[PDB]
């Protein structure tokens, strides 16, 4: 698979909603 | 939403602070805007995961900011290198010595 180096989660930009939020 | 055609610098003026998400995302697509030239528009996407709090702090940190996205950039050729050389493999793989 496509594993990132910076973010573990590395997930297409989803706008909407607050991506990376508690 | 149908301005998306501008740049993101000035859909954060056209965007309220509630629009996050959307535009800069935490503040993603503005630094590597800068280093557009890449793939700004997809970096910000996989490293969208990254936390709100540390969104402000990387504007205010040119030097722990640009360090972070410096990888960023590099998830990007990473990106399109492992995903075209899925299916138009021509090389030979590694070979099982242990």
């Amino acid at each position: 698979v496509v594993k990132s180096n910076l973010n573990p989660n590395a997930k297409e930009f989803v706008p909407g909603v607050k991506y990376g939020n508690i | 939403g149908p301005l998306g055609s501008p740049l993101t610098a000035s859909m954060l003026a056209s965007a309220p602070p509630q629009e996050q998400k959307q535009m800069l995302g935490e503040r993603l697509f503005p630094l590597i805007q800068a280093m557009h030239p890449t793939l700004a528009g997809k970096i910000t996407g996989m490293l969208l995961e990254i936390d709100n709090s540390e969104l402000l702090h990387m504007l205010e940190s040119p030097e722990s900011l640009r360090s972070k996205v410096d990888e960023a950039v590099a998830v990007l050729q990473a990106h399109q290198a492992k995903e075209a050389a899925q299916k138009a493999v021509n090389s030979a793989t590694g070979v099982p010595t242990v």
